[PDB]
């Protein structure tokens, strides 16, 4: 269970490149469920539980969607 | 007035011992109540260790020519657009990190199986080479 | 302004020069009459400090209603920055998974 | 309950124990920050004059519940401040005509 990257200098990057990912692609081709990674990233997620409210939902919909007698003296006096 | 987790005028500002900033009563009390930590710095903190001060914090900068239209409109769409881009970017970043973490676990277990089989074959060939001379 | 209890009502906006707030003559009269104190901060006050209107005239100078302009910045403050803190811890966990 | 130096709905109204008036935390914070004094009575005061009040305000709209339009409250308060400035200039002109 002891393999140092500096132990064998002859093979490092080309040493395990194709064949290693070919056997790993054979096991992953056999089966590839998800346990430790999905269970580890499942609890914190990104934004899930809290989700806030109000401007969070309105700002999410705005994120998915990139899109007179007094009135003269009102805007005029305000200017 | 100026705060990292508030950026407004708080009613009861609360600061963490690791990072001192004005925090809301429900955010620091509920967040630190569920899991003790600092909200802004993500540093370990306790509820009883929260600093108690009356209107005390640093300030921030701001350009000149402050008006109502840039504040309301520019600040509303800029802050809401930045928070939305940060939430969506964190969503895609956490999802892609979960998929890449799944592929990393598959390559870790499969690479461990190939390393175990190759190590057992190397030990078997080494033992056969050692016992093959007699 | 317009709120629920909390000694808030546009009738005789009494303010005592101890803890400055907009109160009512009846609420501060009976509440301060039983025991002198503030409804929240529990600041010392008496009934003699109570006045009506603001600077003059009968009735009351009714202010505008409560639009919760700073309260929206407080709620969106803690909610936004809260999602940024949870997303920050999730980003640190994602960095550990990448490590 | 209209404040003299604010007139906006106070979040944490403050007053100096000199004269009876409704002040604001920002008015006494910046005004007393530049030069220590009382706005209403022009009396000397210290940093202990401005208080936190007691209950602030119990604003129900604070969870806007999908409204997400701060431009209504900010634009309404800005329009009220501009109308207060126009009414102040009109009161100054009418005061000059009365004099």
């Amino acid at each position: 269970v002891d393999a140092l990257p500096y132990f064998d200098q002859g093979y490092e990057a080309p040493g395990v490149r194709e064949a290693a990912a070919a056997l790993v692609e054979e096991e992953t081709r056999r089966y590839r469920p998800t346990k430790n990674y999905l269970s580890y990233l499942t609890a914190p997620d990104y934004s899930a539980f809290e989700t806030d409210i109000m401007r969070n939902e309105f700002e999410r919909l705005a994120a998915r969607q990139p899109i007179a007698w007094q009135e003269c003296v009102n805007n005029s006096m305000a200017q | 007035l100026i705060c990292s987790i508030s950026n407004e005028v708080p009613e009861h500002p609360c600061v963490s011992p690791v990072s001192n900033h004005v925090y809301e009563r429900r955010l620091i009390e509920k967040y630190i109540a569920e899991n003790g930590t600092d909200p802004i710095n993500n540093q370990p903190l306790s509820e009883e260790q929260l600093i108690d001060i009356k209107v005390a914090h640093p300030i921030r900068p701001k350009p000149p020519s402050a008006t109502s239209i840039p504040a309301i409109l520019k600040a509303l769409q800029d802050e809401w657009d930045a928070v939305m881009l940060h939430s969506f970017t964190l969503r895609q970043q956490l999802q892609t990190t979960r998929q890449e973490l799944s592929h990393a676990l598959y390559q870790h277990d499969a690479a461990c199986r190939v390393i175990a089989r190759l190590t057992k074959e190397v030990t078997a060939a080494r033992e056969a080479l050692a016992t093959l001379k007699p």
